[PDB]
RNA sequence: UGUAAGUGUAAAGGCAUAAGGUAGCUUAACUGUAAGACUGACAAGUCGAACAGAUACGAAAGUAGGUCUUAGUGAUCUGGC
RNA sequence: GGGACUGACACCUGCCCGGUGCUAGUAAACGGCUAAGGUAGCCGGGUAAGUUCCGACGAAUGGUGUAACGAUUUGGACGCUGUCUCAACGUGGAGCUCGGUGAAAUUGAAGUAUCGGUGAAGAUGCCGAUUACUUGUGGUUAGACGGAAAGACCCCGUGAACCUUUACUAUAGCUUGGUAUUGAGAUUUGAUUAA
RNA sequence: ACAUUACCGAAGCUUUGGAUCUUAACGAAAGUUAAGAUGGUAGGGGAGCGUUCUGUAAGCCAGAGAAGUUAAGCUGGAAAGUUUGAUGGAGGUAUCAGAAGUGAGAAUGCAGGUAUGAGUAACGAAAAAAUGGGUGAGAUUCCCAUUCGCCGAAAACCUAAGGUUUCCUGGGUAAAGGUCGUCUUCCCAGGGUUAGUCGGCCCCUAAGGCAAAGCUGAAAAGUGUAGUCGAUGGGAAACGGGUU
RNA sequence: CUCUAGUCUGUUUAAAAAGGCAGGGAUGAGCUGUGAAUAGGAGUGAAAGGCUAAACAAACUCGGAGAUAGCUGGUUCUCCC
RNA sequence: GUCUGUAAUAAGCAAAAAAGUUACAAAAUAUUUAUAUAGAAGAAUAAUCUGGAAAGUUUAACCAAAGAAGGUGAUAGUCCUGUAAUUUAAAUGUAAAUAUCUUUUUAAAAUGUUCCUGAGUAGGACGAGGCACGAGAAACCUUGUUUGAAGCUGGGGAGACCACUCUCCAAGGCUAAAUACUAGAAAGCUACCGAUAGAGAAGAGUACCGUGAGGGAAAGGUGAAAAGAACCCCGGGAGGGGAGUGAAAUAGAACUGAAACCGUAGACUUACAAGCAGUCAAAGCCGUAAUUUAUUGCGGUGAUGGCGUGCCUUUUGCAUAAUGAACCUGCGAGUUAUCAUGUCUAGCAAGAUUAAAGCAUAGAAGUGCUGGAGUCGAAGCGAAAGCGAGUCUUAAAAGGGCGAUUU
RNA sequence: GGAGAAGCAAACAUUUAUUGAUCCCAAGAUUACCGAAUGGAGUAAUCCAGCUAGCAAGAUGCUAGCUAUCUAUUAUUUAAAUAAUAGAGGCGAUACCAGGGGAAGUGAACCAUCUAAGUACCCUGAGGAAAAGAAAUCAAAGAGAUUCCCUUAGUAGUGGCGA
């Protein structure tokens, strides 16, 4: 009834070290620094998983605005006409379209300007 | 208080630059005492007799429910006291390759000291039953003397 | 038996238990100067009372057996 | 003119039906009690119709369980009558 | 012989017995100066320029002088000088390089720039802006509210210890009375009880 | 500043996929649907993982490779869990149930190992070393020789107080010597201290201690006479030279 | 031969109280060797709250003792409401 | 029975009972397969496969009053030593029993007169302590200082005291067992420990520290067997490289050998840049699998972009320049015993339940009975007497307080 | 008890053991010096004797055997003095028991009563148990020595009626 067998702490540490492989300096091997950096990293991972949506939508908007710089339609007005003519296509889709097949996007814009 | 050593303060309270300490056998220190460790204690207790009796009835019913594992043999005795004879009798009856519990209606010292050495055998008199042995016995062999004595033993 | 909980004697001598929980006690202020106190006040102080339900748990701790 | 006067004692709230003032009688400045409440952590404190006995005053109905109300006070333990 | 007090020597050492000690008295007792109100005594010069210095409280817990003495304190003069204006040079041990041996305290890490602001209110880590090739060595500490010492000062804890007292409560010791140790005589000082 | 149409913009809202819980309905029940409700310290309630031992277990799995770190991959909503290899060469353990020395990231924690400062400060007094030769695998530091320097009312010599083989011969360099080392007060082996005249012992006493008896105190003892011990003291005897 | 004013080095020093310069005593209240006596609410103190085995406003060791702290610090796996 | 001789009684002798555990003391042997202290006997395996090694795999037995525990080259009932049930005592030690021996009664049932029946003692006064009881009404006992009795026609006690009554007979001295304890000895056990654990100590109060009293560590493991590496090469050696032993020599003074720490080699990135060092995107390079093959994934590196004030503790509030940690690995804190109360589970039920302890079997610190003394409910109210589904406050159920008739 | 043995581990070369070794047990012998240490003394392991016996005993020779003290009992005028035997000295049990001495840290959120507590510890005694033990008792019940348990019971009382 002594209950000592220390095959537990090494296990925790091995899992942590496995997840903290590529970190700089002593953060990849020492238990204390690895645990501190990992725990703040996972919280960053959660926050950033929610932020990636904002980041990508912002990118899509900027790409659309760039593809419209040619014509005389400010893309606020472009979204305007898009909704008003009842075209429910997506920001990601339009952004990708302006790169893959520019003439289809241009035709959409001609159609919006009505 | 029971580890050998003196109760002198190892060094002064203030000024040394070390963590404060009262005695060398501090439970924190290596080799020191042990805080909230085990001490001798009485683990025995006595259950209500009615509950104990009900448990006996229940385990006996649970064992007898199965036709094959529970068996009854006509009264016999090993008058020679040898072990060959008893072992032959078990190995004729028992089938589930494991614990075998024989029930007796008396204190037949010859059978008991003939069976004290069998591999997985437990000999029990009717009036000295043990619930653990009954519950874990995979073969249960009773004499009809034991059956009758159990009947008036637990009907009361 | 090595460690039977001791009753608080000074509390035993002042508290009493009713059958279903309430605590009976003797009111104070009827032990001393009494000429000035009004007669109806004294008459009410004579009759015994029951404690508020807020002290009953502590009292039950103080009187572990009674 | 209509309470600014005066209400033992501080001030406030009240007091014309005067709770102000005077006179006669008188001791309820009682006993056993109490429905129902306010205030309140508790311990405490306060109001109280009404009931029984004994009265006081008044013809009687009724009032009176001190002071117009709101401060004048001290638990428990111990001791004395 | 013991204790207290003063402190070579010289001139002096006064007043007060209420209070508190000691056995009405005692102050060369504690102390004071209504019990008694303190007796004796205790601007000039120096420098061009001097808050320093020199010359014009209190009487046996002592007052005022004093030759000699002092690793004592303070002022001034003479001589002498790197103390200073004012530093430079030289010498010796370290420091510098190499070879051998080889620490310490500190240490959450660090691909740690600055300025203007904000903020647990003095920013290496934030915002804006600016600067900056990478990495060492020899110097100097401006910062990292540097390291070292659970701040020594302040305050708190119904903390601890010591000391003092006309704080409280015990008590050594001292002292008084009674009694046991402890008997026999003589005498009148009485009280009480009756005659 | 006043007008018209907008857009961007949060973990809000809407939609998609999945999970738990409360309520309601359906269903024999299990559950299936509808509604909403789930930030959270103190603190309350509830549900699990994992470790060791015990019964299950004289069971099962292991030398054809147990336990343990160890590389990679995979599963579970979290605690985590188990497959293949390397290493390892001898015991672990399913299910159910019970019992705790039952889970560490810190207490200026304890113990051990190793970084950091850092090849940096020092390497211990400003009495000073230099050349040649010998020994040795190896010489600025050992030995020998010739110069120089230092102490010289000592840094010299002879005896105490103390140390206790540190002394001599021979051999050797793990460590230790603040470096090196053939050397050492280092290590190993062997050897070495001869008393009538020295110092003690001894016969005497100073201070002091013990102390029959006596006396005084709960005990244990405290005082203290006769005595007996107690040297740095007082008392018989030796000097020179040589030898290892 | 015994002492330490003044100054300096030193102060993660060679030394847990020295050394480098200097000064006082130096025939006496002298220095010192070798023995012995005084022990903790006590001793000793040419008198500074000093010393008594490098630390003394009550030595050290052991035991009571794991003393008591309204003070500080620490208190280890997970999920749901 | 002052001397002799008689009615009439003592001192010795037949006859019996006890005694070294109190009761009188001192022993000594025989005798007890009783015991303590050396011992003896002691059951029942062959083949096959893997492997250095079998006890194991597998196929078949045998023994068992012995399948308790160890060792045996990997895991043994049958290999060895032991184990069950039996059993060695010349000598020595400890126990009873029997006689011997020692001692005692060598007698009792029986009425009233006298003697004694425990003396500075019982008690009282004052000052203290022990009794659960602190002067409180304070008994009683011991006891220091003082005082001081009765003599069975008696005295002590019955919680101040008095009376009656009921008990007991002090001031002399012994007494085994039940009970406390284990430094230790032998035989055994463990939901006790396995080298920072366990006694401080697997090597010991040693090394070391202090004048002394005293304080006090750290250090276990080759291999199945040294079978300790002949010989050869480098080197002064050490050590290493070969050759051999061994299943293994990254088993060679040591098993499994991690983390912290120090390295080597290969791949990628980096010397115009202000990064709590991470996350979310992402070109290029390298490794790799598919898709007929250079575009998608598993990967390792990562230019560049966006976001981001380490952690713990403490505070109204901290990145704070408040506190704490050099790193890493071990060790390192709500436990146990009882009582109260609440809940859950199990059982019985107006009842529930035994504690100590005993017996039986076993040797198996069990568990089956025996054991009801005691406790909690079943009636409460009132200070109590006492009364009772009522009780108390009061002349009053007259109103309430505490109850209940619906446990 | 039977074939090895020369300790706790072997090594290196020497013997013993079947003539019964080694070893285990029982008994006996030997049993230096210090130590209760006891002839005196003393810095414990050592110097100084008195007497007797043997060493050629002898000039500080060696060896063996006696002379310490307290208490009880008598050989005497038990005090003094020796003589005679008998019982003790000290250690062990960092256990237990009896007698004597007797705190302090705490709690009472202080403290002075009280508590802790007859606790620790000191000292004097023996035993294997000790102490106590055969009613001038318990106590209002009819019991009958002493001691140790289960209950009575946290009850009866006590307590700056505070803890």
């Amino acid at each position: 009834a002594r209950a000592k067998n220390g095959t537990v702490h090494v296990a925790r540490r091995k899992r942590i070290l496995k997840k903290t492989k590529g970190f700089w300096g002593t953060k990849k091997s020492n238990y204390k620094k690895a645990k501190d950096t990992l725990r703040k990293g996972m919280m960053y991972a959660t926050r950033d998983r929610k932020v990636r949506k904002r980041d990508f939508r912002r990118l899509w908007i900027s790409r659309i605005s760039a593809a419209l710089s040619d014509t005389g339609v400010t893309y606020s007005r472009f979204i305007e006409g898009l909704l008003k003519s009842n075209i429910k296509i997506n920001r990601k889709i339009l952004s990708n379209l302006a790169i893959e097949d520019v003439e289809a996007f241009k035709k959409i814009v001609l159609e919006i300007r009505r | 208080s029971e580890v050998r050593g003196s109760s002198k303060k190892p060094w002064k309270q203030k000024g040394t630059g070390r963590a404060r300490v009262g005695t060398k056998r501090n439970p924190v220190w290596i080799g020191g005492g042990i805080a909230l460790g085990p001490k001798p204690r009485d683990y025995s207790y006595r259950l209500p007799k009615k509950v104990k009796k009900l448990a006996f009835k229940s385990v006996l019913s649970l064992r007898a429910a199965d036709e094959n594992s529970f068996k009854v043999i006509e009264n016999f005795n090993v008058e020679s006291g040898k072990t060959k004879d008893l072992a032959l009798i078990i190995k004729n009856f028992a089938s589930f390759n494991g614990k075998v519990v024989i029930l007796l209606g008396n204190d037949d010292q010859m059978i008991k000291r003939a069976g004290k050495n069998i591999r997985d055998l437990k000999i029990l008199s009717f009036d000295k039953l043990r619930v653990v042995d009954l519950f874990y016995a995979k073969n249960l062999i009773a004499l009809e003397s034991a059956v009758n004595k159990l009947n008036e033993f637990y009907i009361k | 038996m090595a460690n039977k909980m001791k009753t608080r004697k000074s509390a035993k001598k002042r508290y009493s238990f009713t059958v279903n929980g309430k605590v009976k006690y003797k009111k104070q202020n009827l032990r001393h100067i009494l000429t000035k106190k009004s007669s109806k006040r004294k008459r009410n102080l004579r009759k015994s009372g029951n404690l508020s339900c807020f002290e009953v748990k502590r009292i039950k701790t103080l009187l572990p057996y009674g």
